[PDB]
């Protein structure tokens, strides 16, 4: 694989290190995303770790990197193109919404990439919709491994900023020194709030903020729901204690086992939230199909 | 708890994929077994002073081995390899891996920086960028989850003996990383409690030691005659009680098997 065989189309992206190209191999035809990265200190260990981890993640539901073009001053990753990001979907779904039969088809594939994930041992720690790429014949994937990392059994303690704050898990924000995979379950809970009301479920401004924004869906955890919380670094005791509201007032229109599902991704004890492997076989998933995206 | 099982039966395979060849320097023609001893003993007291995680060390020493599996080096530059694997190493595992800057002063400026980013990027490409790779360690602290109770010099101890094999190409090369993992379990067991591998272990791992018994001979060897070798900065470093000073613990002289 070489520079030449690819005839750039429009940018698509910009995110780090570099640009992010829609090309075309003009041999095979096929559309391919060119991530290029720019190359003081070699290369970021970000890339070292997006592409190693990628490498061994095969499967329908993570984005496939096809080849890495390996050169001077530059560094390319050929990806597979898929056409559009979840967030941009939300956005084109304003006032008619997303249908339930494309939300629980693309819950139970994030749950299918996620669980290949974390049975491979590594952690993504940026699930968000922006990271989350769909195509036309209804696959979403995982995509955006630069914050990812391969994890050991049992977990010792990895870097304290991961995740993007709205998506971000009850006990990074408590400062825990050891998370697990559940953080990214906790990311898979508000994007499925999310999918559902097109608006995030805790829209913080800062870290306490996004705490309290928490506590006052869920109710402030104490030792019973959540045994240690009260120890962990950054509990203080001054935090107000909010009642847990009704469960079906968080996402109203989701029925009983939607309901269900998303109370266990939202659990606030690590050990007992649900695992995206346990996840795949519930009840509100027995009617699953996988349509096509209802828009263009 | 979950993914436990997939993950060990993930690295299972890995490992396999992930090893070089046990042969390799008999096909280097200008470095020896000694010197990728001095090597690994270098890149431990490097990991000392920058405080890097076992972990770190565990795969910079894969990196080089699976490079000089397919790349011949003259002894001049076998320094520079390893100096890449460490920020390699570090890049992928460490939270605060060091700066490039802090690589080139270890080596005494032998080498430049724009060596070291040369280097960075050649093994890389030999690598293929395959850096995930299983080791020692994390077959280590999967075992310590079946301890009865956990027993921190167990642990330390056997990290000890892990890091060992890092240095002696002749015999570890031939061994995969769990199977080593399994004899310095048990010896480290042993060693402390007079207890031996669990049959838990037995179930999660289908190693008895029976099976271990070569490599566990090996390590015993190793053992005994640590504090002679020419290479001493493991044993120093295992003196810290961060590492609750396991080598300074007698060997016992014999195994039972
Ligand atoms: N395979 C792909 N197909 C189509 N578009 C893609 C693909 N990969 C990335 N993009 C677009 O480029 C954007 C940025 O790339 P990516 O998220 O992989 O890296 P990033 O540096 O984390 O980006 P950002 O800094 O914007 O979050 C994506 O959100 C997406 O819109
Ligand atoms: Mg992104
Ligand atoms: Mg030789």
């Amino acid at each position: 694989g070489s520079m030449e065989n690819f005839q750039k189309v429009e940018k698509i992206g910009e995110g780090t290190y570099g640009v992010v190209y829609k090309a075309r191999n003009k041999l095979t035809g096929e559309v391919v995303a060119l991530k290029k990265i720019r190359l003081t200190e070699g290369v970021p260990s970000t890339a070292i770790r997006e592409i190693s981890l990628l490498k061994e993640l095969n499967h329908p539901n993570i984005v496939k990197l096809l080849d890495v073009i390996h050169t001077e001053n530059k560094l390319y990753l050929v990806f597979e193109f898929l056409h559009q990001d979840l967030k941009k979907f939300m956005d084109a779904s304003a006032l008619t919404g997303i249908p339930l039969p494309l939300i629980k088809s693309y819950l139970f594939q994030l749950l299918q990439g996620l669980a290949f994930c974390h049975s491979h041992r590594v952690l993504h720690r940026d699930l968000k919709p922006q990271n989350l790429l769909i195509n036309t014949e209804g696959a979403i994937k995982l995509a955006d491994f630069g914050l990812a990392r391969a994890f050991g059994v049992p977990v010792r303690t990895y870097t304290h900023e991961v995740v993007t704050l709205w998506y971000r898990a009850p006990e990074i924000l408590l400062g825990c020194k050891y998370y697990s995979t559940a953080v990214d379950i906790w990311s898979l809970g508000c994007i499925f709030a999310e999918m559902v009301t097109r608006r995030a479920l805790f829209p913080g401004d800062s870290e306490i903020d996004q705490l309290f924004r928490i506590f006052r869906t869920l109710g402030t955890p104490d030792e019973v729901v959540w045994p240690g919380v009260t120890s962990m670094p950054d509990y203080k005791p001054s935090f107000p204690k909010w009642a847990r509201q009704d469960f079906s007032k968080v996402v109203p229109p989701l029925d009983e086992d939607g309901r269900s599902l998303l109370s266990q991704m939202l659990h606030y004890d690590p050990n007992k939230r649900i695992s995206a492997k346990a996840a795949l076989a519930h009840p509100f998933f027995q009617d699953v199909t996988k349509p096509v995206p209802h828009l263009r | 708890p979950d993914y436990h099982e997939d993950i060990h039966t993930y690295l299972r395979e890995m490992e396999v994929k992930c090893k070089p060849k046990v042969g390799y320097m008999k096909k280097q023609p200008d470095i020896t077994n000694s010197m990728r001893a001095i090597l690994v003993d270098w890149l431990v007291e490097v990991g000392e002073e920058y405080k890097l995680q076992n972990e770190t060390l565990h795969l910079a020493v894969n990196y080089i081995d699976r490079f000089l599996s397919s790349m011949s080096v003259l002894r001049g530059k076998l320094q520079l390899v390893g100096t890449a694997a460490m920020l390699l190493a570090s890049k992928f595992e460490e939270i605060y891996p060091p700066e490039v800057a802090e690589f080139v002063y270890i080596t005494d400026d032998t080498y430049t920086k724009k060596q070291v980013l040369r280097m960075e990027h050649l093994v890389l490409k030999v690598l293929t960028f395959d850096l995930a790779a299983p080791t020692v360690n994390q077959f280590l602290t999967q075992y310590f989850l079946h301890q009865q109770p956990a027993n921190c010099k167990v642990e330390s101890l056997a990290m000890f003996l892990g890091e060992l094999s890092l240095i002696d190409a002749d015999p570890y090369l031939k061994y995969l990383p769990s199977v080593i993992a399994g004899a310095a379990f048990h010896l480290a067991l042993y060693t402390v409690t007079g207890q031996s591998w669990p049959e838990s272990l037995i179930r999660k791992t289908g190693y008895t030691l029976e099976s271990l018994k070569p490599c566990l001979m090996d390590l015993h060897q190793t053992y005994l005659k640590a504090p002679q070798h020419a290479q001493q900065s493991i044993r120093e470093k295992y003196k810290n009680s961060k590492y609750h000073g396991v080598s300074l613990l007698n060997p016992p002289e014999t195994l039972n098997l």
